[PDB]
């Protein structure tokens, strides 16, 4: 019970941050940035809200054109 | 020899007779000929729903 509420009162300390982790890290960010770069990579470039459209023709249209037709 | 010639005209009479049954059914070309033009348009129609949705999809 004492440890628990020793706990509790230490992530209310947490919660008492007005943002982010109480230690930034030197090193989290570029962590983070980096497993950022690499998903990115993996899934490809994708922008906000990119929505092209572009329609292609008829492919390799076959006809009756032929001297004996 | 008379019977000769009789089995000779007879032979030409029916070779003209069913070349003519040939001739009747030479629709059947033209019918494939827009069956596949029109199949093989629609088919590309197709694919560009598909790919719309799932280039929407990736994205979110």
């Amino acid at each position: 019970q004492k440890l628990f509420v020793d706990k509790i009162r230490e992530y209310r300390t947490k919660r008492q941050t007005s943002g982010g982790p109480v230690d930034a890290g030197p090193e989290y960010q570029q962590d983070l940035d980096r497993e950022l770069f690499k998903l990115k990579q993996m899934y490809g470039k994708a922008d906000m809200n990119t929505f092209p459209n572009f329609t292609f023709e008829d492919p390799k249209f076959e006809a009756v054109e032929k001297p004996q037709s | 020899v008379k019977q000769a010639s009789i089995k000779q005209i007879q032979d030409a009479i029916d070779l003209e007779k069913s070349q003519q049954a040939l001739v009747q059914k030479r629709h059947y070309l033209f019918d494939v000929q827009r069956n596949n033009i029109a199949m093989a348009l629609e088919v590309t129609y197709r694919e560009r729903l598909h790919r719309v949705y799932k280039e929407i999809k990736n994205r979110l």
